């Protein structure tokens, strides 16, 4: 799996946690550093994750001076998805059978009565930095994008294209 | 005489086990008072409805819970639908049982079924679960009430142990 | 050194009631199965109509049996038991003279769903939100030969042609569409349409809604 | 104590005989749902008749919350106590022999092994209320000496020091030390 | 090993360090199958075997065997991706062979499946596991006949016997000795030590059998009337 | 070893799917696609299964693959790698001679809600309608038969895998394969 | 990954602080001091929290040095990252828009006999007044909203985290 | 009393229980009337053999399943020489039994006794385990002889 | 009036075996020990804590002796009270045992230091029993 690195190719397989969002801003680091001006392709395959694992990785993506392509590979469920979308507008590609689904992402309230309230108000602040932003990269209202991210909704790439989630695909 | 008398508290349980305990007291030919204290889950919120109309009631301290069927599947393509069809049918069952028993059209509540909420003592009595709030006040008349059906069996108690004596 | 004679109703009305739940049923010969079918639990069940056809006086009061159990096939698929248990089970309900009246409360999970249609035509009892399900049986883990997995196939064989000869009595119909309809596929049935299919014929005795009651009133 | 005996005519267990009897048998140790059983036998005694009652002991140990309940129960009750000792009382056990019976009904056999230490507890979370808990124990310790000085008549500064850590005592010390009162001869 | 297992390995050179012992080997047209023939180590031993493919076509690609059994389907795809390349494959037969070894030993070319003193070869009938509804064990019994119907006709071409002795055999739980298998045709050459002929007590059954040794006489043999 | 077989652009696909073995497969096919887009890549498939997500991007990776690619089936092909069979060039198909070919629709549980429960209960019917839409191209079979054949769970020997359209040839001439 | 940037002074605090964790970027701060103390040594920072004492551990090995000090917060900081974040030189405290800072007070543990548990509970009772002195000075804060703020959990974001102390510069300017 | 009757419905467990209900039934000098219900295993059959020729009932929906015993442990060499010669020979002691009560030759039971060989409710009767097919006037009579 | 009971008894800690010691003195009649089978170091201090002339073996029981045991985790402090512990219930139970075998007690503590075991033979000579049943 090192000759991707050469290759300014980073991979984001599977869930993402602490240490993961560590190693791949490690990676983001040095392919901007030996050049600012050519693209980054990131393979993206997660079914889900951390909230503020996800979180970590959107922020540095929006620093790179050049542009970055994302390309989805299999699936992205709730996690994945919000990476896709925060790319270039132009460079957002996908498989034409992949899979793109959009939810509200996981997390536990665990502590005093008091503390679940004052934790939960994060979450729901989560809820508005999530759609809010979402909201902005695919350009449709805010009350489509709450609507639909309560409960899952899987999406073909076909209509990912007219949603918003995708530029183009690759057929060739 | 042939009233029953049942007491409400339960927290969890599945769904099929409320709706056996709703029509169990369906067939009784007497009437049935239900009382609803602590809370009231799927499968007793079922059970506080298949009393006799007009003698349920809730507590202030007593929360009402409407919550969808939960099951366990495992199976093949094939076997995938046909038992998640039933729980289309189990939540066309829920509803219809609260549309007939708390005068509220069958659209208003499937509205209510997507989403997990609680109720409270006062939202019972405007939705139709329930008849009266259960205050310290109505709380004295189910103790002289069910003080009359007790002592019609318990003076029959008091004659054979006079008897054996 | 004197007989253990038992009592019945028309004699054990003056030693008082049964201090037990089971003990009343037993004195009102209802059986209610609320547990899916243990070798523990299938021991009483024939000790039951032993004792009903025991010394009874008239021997002609209809037997209500209240079936509530996944039958031998639990909720995720594999088997708890065998089909052969079932076997003793009718065997030992359907020898005693009286009729045996059958009711469902929730659920009958391919064997106690066959036992359901298998009672006195003309008084089959169900609740109105009940579900019944008849599938083919499958088997337990076995690990064999080529000959091993053949006699395991003749086995779950006679299981499809016993089972349908019962649905073919009951629904009145030929021994080949009993295994197209219901022992093909894992498929369920509600209460209404399964009164024109003919598993059942009606409600429970003494059903009435309580805002069909408020509507008298 | 498995085979049951008799109490004039009828077979009864052997714990529940001596119950007749006004005689408490303790053989397990102290633990949660075992001093229910003992705090309601107290006051069932107390409210038939009013005589002294006898505790046999055995405790190994336990814990600091349910001996408490019962020690509690020996002085709101208004008739008399007897603690009596056999074989080994460890721990919270052994403060239990200097619950009553303080004027000359503390007994014990003359191969008993005495046991004194300080309470313990354990109970993790947040910061702050690791100061409350701390503030509970030290409560308790402090508490747990003043009624040993009362009992036995020594100093509370001499308890404080010696049984802060092991501690054990055999029936020749425990006469000159106050713990109990007199000693178990051959009958 | 109970705890560990060290790598032993030996690279030595005047200017640089060689290889591993697996690595050399394998460089040598020397192929090892060790522990259980799962579907990885599958891919393994077929991967080698097309790496030294490329590499000479005429030169014969030897595959040491030592396993306890494996997969029957990963055993399966090892023999005809076997029979299907240029040049010959020497196989050696190493430790036991239990009803899947034994045929990767037999599916050799004639004249170079070469057997040891104390291997041990089995024959039987496949395994394997009833689940679930009707619809899947009548899969399963045709699914056991298939296996049984292709094992049964490649030790047909391998050895040139007859399939009544092939269902004699594999019937029930059968370990032949490499003398027994040179007379079934599993094998072609026996190998023995300097000047081991050591008789073992398959072969004295079987001269029980046809009359040669009796109970009065037992001969230079080791004794088998311990029964 | 696999390293000397890769500069051949021969791969291999061994053990069981999952999410950290598809992608492994995916970047060194597209490797072989960046240095020579006219010389064929053969793939080995064995697995016994595997999950509907990440083995349908090994199915785009050959589609997106500009040269021609070249499919063999050794050991097993169970559900999985019968799908990612015939998804090669047709006349460039062969496999050994006693291989299995398992064709039979993926697996899936379900848990959670009311409403969750039906979205991945029509996702796991939506992924079984795109699987048989999408193998019954290259078989040239028609929907109404190629749907049925699918729900029924037994293997199918390399003799009737020719008249069914999955596969083209046969490695040894066509005598060799045992019923 | 991490061996490529550890020549230009990069420190990642990456997982749960640990006794073995910590040890590993206490070990690996002497190194970067003992080879050039003129210039600065950036540490990032992404972790949920971890222990009392091994987390104390990586704030006064940074105060060892004598060079200068960046720190740089990436997702979630729980009371030992965030008392990591505000630990370095004013001016040159800087985080990202979304990051989420969140201030809690630490733990403990005891479980031996009483007089062990007030040992455990003056111990941290010196801990938990050690760091509202610290966190107090690089703040401009007084001691009593300091004390209050530490009592309940509160994530912050870095909108209010500027005026409050604990940052300097926000990356990105929005 | 002279006649007991035992419902014989079970899986069947170890061998060495089956031996003891067979001597048992052969050796008391009232009748013992045996009826099966749903299976006889290895440890059943014996006690379905153990009845007295004439009055062994099963159903029509009776199975019958025959096998070899099993078992084994871990130990030296020689350890497994000496059970493995008692296995062969309890197989030959219900061999002895089989052969007894039914009427079979000694080679045809040990061919019968080598699978898992499973008999339905006609070819039991054939065969020589059963005598009739139970049905409801087989056992009316023996609910009625126990009032008395 | 006079108790009987039988001892058998094959582990088991020593501290109980003081428990059921003190309770055989406390009855004023006589007792009558038989013991069968196994005697462990708790059976045995209650087989010599019976009446002289009253304690009955057979010709295979045996007696097993040892010196008392315990397990010990901690801090410094204790382990050296609780060393102390185990000390002293060894002497208490060495001067159990002399009471009744009349012998002197630096003997004891020699055949209390590892597993003693005794035959019926040799156990009427160290005056645990009185006469073989």
């Amino acid at each position: 799996v090192s000759q991707l690195f050469q290759q300014r190719i980073v991979r984001l397989g599977g869930a993402v946690d602490d240490d993961m969002a560590n190693l791949l801003v490690a990676q983001l680091l040095y392919l901007d550093s030996v050049d600012n001006k050519r693209d980054i392709t990131m393979y993206v395959n997660s079914p889900g994750g951390s909230v503020t694992a996800g979180m970590a990785v959107f922020d540095t993506m929006r620093h790179i001076r050049p542009d970055v392509s994302t390309c989805c590979i299999g699936l992205a469920a709730s996690m994945g998805a919000f990476i896709l979308a925060s790319g270039q507008a132009g460079k957002r590609y996908s498989l034409p059978n992949s899979r793109i689904m959009i939810h509200q992402p996981l997390g536990g309230a665990q502590g005093q009565a008091t503390d679940i309230e004052i934790q939960a108000n994060e979450i729901l602040h989560h809820k508005l930095t999530l759609n809010g932003y979402l909201a902005q990269f695919t350009g449709q209202s805010m009350e489509t994008i709450t609507k639909d991210t309560d409960r899952d909704f899987f999406m073909s790439p076909q209509e990912a294209i007219e949603y918003g989630l995708v530029d183009a695909i690759i057929s060739k | 005489s042939k009233k029953v008398f049942m007491i409400i508290n339960s927290f969890g349980g599945s769904v099929g086990n409320g709706i056996t305990v709703h029509d169990a007291l369906q067939f009784i030919k007497a009437g049935s008072l239900t009382l609803a204290l602590g809370v009231a889950a799927s499968a007793a919120s079922l059970a506080l409805a298949g009393g006799t109309i007009g003698e349920r009631y809730v507590t202030e301290g007593c929360h009402t819970m409407i919550h969808q069927p939960e099951g366990g599947l495992n199976g093949q393509a094939s076997d995938i639908w046909i038992d998640s069809q039933e729980i289309m049918k189990i939540r066309l069952d829920v509803a219809e049982i609260y549309s007939l028993s708390t005068y509220r059209p069958r659209h208003k509540i499937l509205r209510d079924l997507d989403r997990d909420f609680y109720l409270t003592a006062m939202e019972t009595i405007y939705y139709g679960l329930a008849d009266e709030i259960a205050t310290n006040e109505v709380m004295h008349s189910i103790v002289e009430m069910t003080n009359q059906v007790w002592s019609y069996h318990d003076s029959k108690q008091e004659r054979l142990l006079e008897s054996r004596a | 050194y004197p007989e253990g004679r038992p009592l019945f109703l028309p004699e054990a009305e003056r030693f008082g009631n049964p201090p037990d739940l089971p003990s009343l049923l037993l004195q009102q010969r209802v059986i209610y199965i609320s547990m899916p079918f243990l070798p523990s639990v299938t021991e009483l069940v024939v000790a039951q109509c032993y004792y009903l056809d025991f010394d009874d006086r008239n021997r002609q009061r209809p037997i209500y049996v209240y079936l509530n159990s996944t039958g031998c096939i639990n909720d995720k698929g594999q088997a708890i038991s065998a089909d052969n248990e079932f076997y003793a089970i009718w065997a030992a309900l359907g020898f005693t003279r009286a009729p045996l009246y059958t009711g469902v409360t929730w659920k009958a999970q391919n064997q106690a769903a066959v036992l359901l249609s298998a009672g006195q035509k003309g008084h089959r009892y169900s609740f109105p939100h009940a579900k019944i399900s008849t599938a083919p049986p499958v088997m337990n883990r076995v690990f064999g030969q080529a000959v091993d997995a053949q006699l395991q196939a003749n086995e779950l064989d006679y299981a499809t042609k016993y089972y349908a000869a019962i649905l073919a009595r009951s629904t009145g119909k030929d021994l080949e569409t009993c295994q197209k309809q219901y022992l093909s596929r894992k498929r369920y049935f509600s209460v209404k349409e399964a009164y024109e299919e003919g598993l059942v014929d009606k409600l429970v005795p003494g059903f009435m809604l309580n805002r069909f009651r408020k509507m008298q009133k | 104590c498995r085979p049951p005996g008799q109490r004039q005519s009828e077979w009864v267990d052997l714990w529940e005989a001596y119950t007749y009897q006004k005689v408490v048998f303790i053989k397990e140790a102290i633990t949660e749902d075992v001093a229910n059983n003992m705090i309601a036998l107290t006051l069932y005694l107390d409210s038939l008749d009013q005589k002294r009652i006898y505790y046999w002991l055995n405790v190994p140990g336990g814990d600091v919350v349910p001996t408490l309940a019962l020690y509690d129960t020996m002085q709101y009750v208004r008739s008399k106590t007897a603690t009596v000792c056999y074989g080994l009382c460890l721990g919270m056990g052994g403060f239990l022999l200097t619950a009553g019976g303080e004027k000359g009904y503390r007994f014990a056999m003359p191969h008993s092994i005495l046991m004194m230490h300080h309470p313990s507890g354990a109970s993790r979370g947040q910061a702050s209320e690791m100061h409350i808990e701390s503030r509970e124990l030290v409560r308790m310790r402090d508490y747990l000496s003043l009624l040993t000085s009362n009992a036995t008549g020594q100093p509370y500064d001499r308890v404080i020091r010696e049984l802060s850590r092991n501690k054990w005592m055999d029936p020749k010390q425990a006469i000159e030390y106050g713990m109990i009162d007199k000693v178990l001869t051959t009958p | 090993s109970p705890v560990v297992t060290p790598d032993i390995q030996i690279g030595h050179g005047e200017d640089a360090i060689e290889m591993d012992l697996y690595r050399y080997l394998l460089s040598n047209r020397i192929i090892f199958i060790g522990g259980y023939i799962n579907d990885k180590m599958a891919t393994q031993i077929v991967g080698s075997l097309m790496a030294l493919e490329a590499v000479d076509e005429n030169e014969d690609i030897r595959i040491y065997i030592n396993s306890p059994g494996g997969q029957p389907y990963s055993v399966l795809g090892v023999v005809d991706a076997m029979q299907s390349i240029k040049p010959d494959v020497q196989t050696v037969a190493l430790g036991a062979c239990y009803s899947y070894a034994s045929l990767v030993v037999a599916a050799g070319t004639k004249g170079k499946r070469y057997a040891m003193k104390n291997t041990r070869l089995m024959m039987t009938q496949p395994m394997g596991g009833s689940q679930g509804d009707i619809y899947q064990i009548k899969a399963t019994v045709e699914e056991l006949n298939a296996l049984y119907q292709i094992f049964s006709r490649y030790y047909m071409k391998f050895t040139g016997m007859n399939q009544d002795q092939i269902e004699q055999a594999t019937c029930r739980d059968h370990f032949m000795t490499p003398e027994q298998a040179k007379l079934e045709g599993l094998i072609d050459e026996i190998i023995r030590g300097k000047g081991d002929y050591t008789v073992p007590p398959a072969i004295v059954r079987q001269f029980r059998e046809v009359g040669l040794v009796d109970d009065l006489t037992p001969g230079p043999f080791l004794k088998v009337d311990c029964n | 070893p696999f390293g000397l077989l890769l500069r051949q652009r021969i791969v291999f696909l061994g053990g069981e799917v999952e999410d950290f073995g598809a992608d492994a497969i995916i970047s060194q096919l597209l490797l072989l696609d960046s240095q020579d887009p006219t010389k064929d890549i053969k793939i080995f498939i064995n697995s016994p299964g595997g999950s509907v997500t990440a083995g349908m991007g090994i199915y785009d990776a050959m589609m997106l693959c500009r040269a021609d690619v070249n499919t063999y089936c050794f050991g097993l092909a169970a559900s999985m790698g019968a799908f990612l069979l015939g998804a090669g060039k047709r006349g460039k198909r062969n496999s050994m001679p006693n291989s299995r070919i398992m064709i039979h629709q993926p697996l899936g549980g379900a848990s959670g809600q009311a409403v969750d429960i039906e979205i991945q209960a029509k996702e796991i019917m939506y992924h079984k309608a795109n699987l048989n839409r999408i193998m019954a191209d290259y078989c040239q079979q028609p929907l109404s038969k190629i749907e049925e054949d699918t729900d029924r769970d037994r293997y199918m020997s390399p003799l009737e895998a020719k008249e069914y359209g999955l596969i083209d040839h046969i490695i040894g001439g066509e005598e060799a394969v045992f019923n």
